[PDB]
């Protein structure tokens, strides 16, 4: 009920998809890094539309509703922690405990009703990899790993990035990422000739629809996502031509990278390996409304003690950070940005002329639409409305 | 712990009737059919007498935001109220109703 | 006619106050100081939702709506007045009389037979205690007394003031005034510490509903309003706690002052004393369009002669404005517009958890709802509509 | 259907002209000059709502539209032109022929079944007098000068010009072109002064209604428009009168100007002689979307050799530029900027109060209803539909 | 006083005539069924012939913006229009029309 | 081939389409609307779609995709968002055997 109902009966094939304009509830979502949250100091974020508050208690994090019960006002408007484990709001001091959201005092008045009948929201926060990710969503959390990429957690895969705020919607940033196709746009990446890395300029398809991708639906961890296979027959384009002349080539470099490309639910693709042999790329399209999503780069680099894991960082801020994650995407930025107006009125759901390539874009769609654990919407912001 | 209410003959069926306490908070008696229950009378999402409301079968409407409880659980019926409401036992003897002026 | 039906349903006390977004139709209001506007000197201004323009002609104020009846134009654009009484549109040179907004001459046509056949809409316009009131409403207007607090009218109460636009619903202003818990958010004032006033956190309520609030559904004039008396048996609440702890005080100034506070329609708070014993503060929240309105602050001291009202105007300038009417109030005015978000979809209208002290919003809603003299419409603002 | 039912129910004598908001489908119109779009430069504009990209090869201009057929990205954002004779969008490398608009390649995948399969919308492009000329319909173009003014595309006439953009509804500036009494703005026009110009204030209309216009729908060529007949039994308003008072008069200049006034679908006003007895004044209106138009302004002026074309041209950019086109006409900007407020609900339509002269522009909008040659609607720029 | 217009055989039922007068503003004379009606020809809120517009029962609707009024008291009976009509009191007298000079 | 063999006639219900692969060629569509036998190319021409496993109205076959249509007889689009016409194939029944043409309609 997010889209035109006439448009979502025209897309059989995946219209919980184009419906979860917002995003899909009861799903993980990294929203930033631990070292950009501190103790007692508590930080405001956007997610799925929603508006909240997550602060650092004895080291752990915790996340409420940044909205008063009251009035509805942000409590961030002016932030008044008057004592260690809750939050005061600032208009009628209404006052909340941060570990499960509970009304416990009102200094306004001590004798309230209210007083331990009322519960702000909270929501579910773990750390992992450095990273931090909140549970948009209700009930008890699954665990993290079936919402994250195979190899992201492993115990020895060292996790550096960055993260930052793009104006598209979320959909739109994951089909890119997992567009066979799209490499394209990067065949002038510097990270290319740098890097000496081999880069086609497309694929030429080989085989049945099936052979195109591997859906995984069979995992223990519950992971569901889709493996893009296109090279797996196909025959790579290195040399592009207009009426049979060559008008382009692609990139003969030595590296060998990206062999395994997969996109996962919630919404987050797996490159290995990138942007080097030995290394691997994790990168999160978080909705944080319907017009716009964090883009949450991550780089995993297996290391076995505390050096090299030192150097890692080294070279990730040196040439890994500056050449990769920003030389090489900031081409994914503009191409996202380039398909808002097409879709911004949800009629490109319908006009758009999809080609061989975009077999990988239809499976993720269907998987999404098929094993997606909620569609979140206007009404779960507002506050929920219903009669039984 | 029972309180005197009323005679079962002064409420028609689909009625509400409010039982003000002393030095406590305001109750709800309701008539569906044949049968009386009994809340608070005060709304669990606000500060509005239920009293005041709409009857419908067994689900009492508030007349503040249009949130709904079952008067026989106590349970919320409709949005945006989702506490429960505290039910009090009531007792029809002898042609008048009690209400037990105890939550359950 | 405002706002979604399905909402209005909902609020069943106060339906019309929530479909009320654009204001209250055939009350006055304050819009400018008297020395703000000269002799010949046209002004523009918007006051629910409505362009107009006000003239001081021969010392007396007019006021017509500022669009052309021809292609609708503001006037105001190109302002034209080419005698003493009129003002002629720049466009096709419709010319209109101030007095009653008869269409007296076209320059472009002079023997158009629209000449003497139209009217441009006009509004009542009169002065008071150097303050410029607009009646916006049809028909002939109701004594100023009644939509004014008791005793701004007084012949010997001298009236100083100032007003601003402030970008939030007029509603929400009126609330915050008459919230009796809002306090809270004035406990850090530099009004309540150099002029040692007492001021709670706020009040633990004590006696019944009924004995919270007293409404006046009529008096000598027809004003209609409600006071706030929370304080006449709630506890003041100078000690904040929470979990028992204390972690808050209110201050314990010796001038005991707004014993008295009330609203009345159309939507102006009376504060008394304030914000000193021998003073009283009228406030109005006027309606500009849905998103805005006048914050029009007054403060009113009982002079007998001239020495006496040139000592309070220096005591106004120097202290009283900065001190109390900015440094007490601007905190007012942010806290109106961190309620925006939550009813600006007017889902707020029915989310909203009230506690004890609201019992005076909600006597004020249910006032408004059965006693304001309309609800303005757009249909109001771009013309009536009906078909037969 | 662009406008709300209800009211083109209520504008029965022209609801098709009301409802033409994003402008006439089927019709050429100027977008640029010749000089302005260069070899292999490609340029991009938008016209009647829809993204459009021009190129010059060969010196021939080709027009297409500026949406990939793939994922509907505007193929500008990073223009690949690969070969002479084609395009190639950024994203995946679909490329297409100038020429028709077929996709001929496709370098990400040169096995694609799409290729050759697939045509991107192209709209006929044509120069005549040094202006561009664009043909935004379907199937073969009518001849131009159906869609131009009488003498524009004489042999001798020496065309010269300025375009720009201008924000309001292409219909406003129309009607304010045509309108006979809004000469009144122009009062003051250092062009009347600074050329001895003779013009009135407005006009007192004489005769019937029939008489007030002449309806062409009988020329040849097919062009269809309106000539304003005001001055033919008016009587010239020189002496402004308010009262029976003269407060303002017109200007008694000697040169005799504007004999000749003509309103042309799809909206092209002649104007003649203008700003000199020699010479004419041919200006456009064109829709680029729903809130702004080309303001499209040409000076016609007779030439018989490459001489009195090049004196032509000085005087040009040296007086009737800066003197005619932008001091006279840039009063009739902010009139149309004016307007904007009234129209843009589409409520101005039912509640103007028309007079006299707007018999001219009641005309137009009959004509325009009657002959236009197709509604633009915002399907057209989406993509149209239709279900079995 | 009173002026002539036509045969009532000359309007077919539920059709509108514009009578012109000389050196004055034309009426609009309404045949409603087998009754006749008489007001001002110019609608209030423009420029609008209302001869030239729908008449719908005893209410004639302006072919400009779709005001309308009450052929019979000439009173507005749709938006935009608002200032009344001229009524002009008509007398069918020997299956002749006749309207009077003033309102 | 000239002529592909499908099935049989009677292996086909009123109203069902069947996806004819073909060895170095783009698959076909068989449809059965009432007791005739129609044939297009089963991908659909305004992208990747399988006709074949889209949805048969009489002798109109939506598109599973994007709802755009095609009318089965004569290959022309009969709902956006298609526009280009599907290539026809003749079809014959020859003792009861359904048989599809190699080469499309000119
Ligand atoms: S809005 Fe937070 S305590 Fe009132
Ligand atoms: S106070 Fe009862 S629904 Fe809000
Ligand atoms: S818009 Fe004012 S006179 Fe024409
Ligand atoms: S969007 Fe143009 S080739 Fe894909
Ligand atoms: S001119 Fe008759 S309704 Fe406007
Ligand atoms: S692929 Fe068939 S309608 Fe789009
Ligand atoms: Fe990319
Ligand atoms: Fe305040
Ligand atoms: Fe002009």
């Amino acid at each position: 009920a997010n889209v035109d109902e006439a448009i979502l009966k025209r897309v059989k094939g995946w219209a919980p998809y184009v419906d979860a304009k917002l995003g899909f509830r009861n799903h993980w979502y990294p929203v930033m890094f631990s070292k950009e949250i501190n103790e007692g100091e508590p930080k405001t974020l956007k997610l799925l539309g929603e508006n909240l508050l997550v602060n650092r208690i004895d080291g752990k994090l915790y996340c409420l509703k940044d909205r008063c019960l009251h009035r509805g006002v942000q409590l961030s408007v002016k932030v008044e922690c008057k004592t260690k484990s809750t939050i005061t709001c600032w208009y009628h001091a209404w006052t909340y405990r941060w570990e499960d959201g509970v009304l416990c005092d009102i200094l306004t008045n001590p004798t309230s009703a209210q007083i331990g009948r009322q519960k702000l929201k909270t929501y579910p926060v773990q750390e992992a990899k450095g990273c931090v990710f909140i549970y948009l969503g209700d009930g008890d959390p699954p665990p993290l790993a079936r919402d994250t990429p195979p190899n992201f957690l492993d115990d020895d895969m060292e996790i550096l990035g960055k993260n930052q705020i793009i104006k598209s919607n979320w959909r739109l940033a994951v089909e890119n990422g997992f567009d066979p196709s799209h490499i394209y746009i990067h065949k002038d990446s510097i990270l290319v000739k740098d890097n000496d890395l081999a880069l086609p300029l497309g694929f030429a398809p080989g085989g049945d629809r099936k052979q195109q991708t591997r859906v995984v639906d069979d995992d223990v961890v519950g992971r569901k996502g889709v493996y893009d296979l296109i090279g797996e027959h196909g025959v790579p384009v290195f040399e592009g031509t207009i009426g049979g002349e060559v008008v382009r080539e692609g990139a003969y470099g030595e590296k060998i990278v990206a062999n395994d490309i997969s996109i996962w639910l919630p919404g987050v693709l797996k490159v290995n390996p990138w942007p080097n042999p030995d290394m691997m790329q994790f990168e999160w399209y978080v909705p944080i409304d319907e017009n716009t999503h964090y883009y949450f780069q991550t780089l995993g680099k297996p290391c076995a003690n505390d050096e090299e894991r030192k150097k890692y960082e080294q070279e990730f801020e040196s040439k890994w950070k500056p050449m990769a994650l920003e030389g090489f995407n900031n081409d994914d930025i503009w191409a996202r940005e380039a398909m808002v107006d097409f879709y911004a009125d949800d009629k490109g759901w319908v006009n758009e002329i999809l080609f061989e390539s975009d077999e990988a874009i239809v499976a993720w769609r269907k998987l999404a639409s098929e094993h997606n654990q909620g569609i979140q919407t206007q009404a779960h912001v507002s506050g929920l409305e219903h009669h039984h | 712990i029972w309180l005197k209410v009323c005679a079962a003959s002064d409420m028609q069926p689909g009625t509400i009737r409010r039982v003000n306490r002393v030095g406590a908070a305001p109750l709800a008696v309701y008539r569906v059919g044949d049968q009386f229950y009994a809340t608070e009378d005060t709304c669990t999402h606000g500060i509005a007498s239920l009293s005041e409301g709409t009857l419908d079968g067994d689900v009492i409407e508030c007349p503040f935001h249009g949130g709904a409880f079952n008067v026989c659980t106590g349970m919320p019926a409709s949005s945006p109220c989702t506490v429960p409401l505290g039910v009090f036992e009531v007792e029809v003897k002898e042609g008048e109703v009690y209400v037990a002026g105890e939550k359950k």
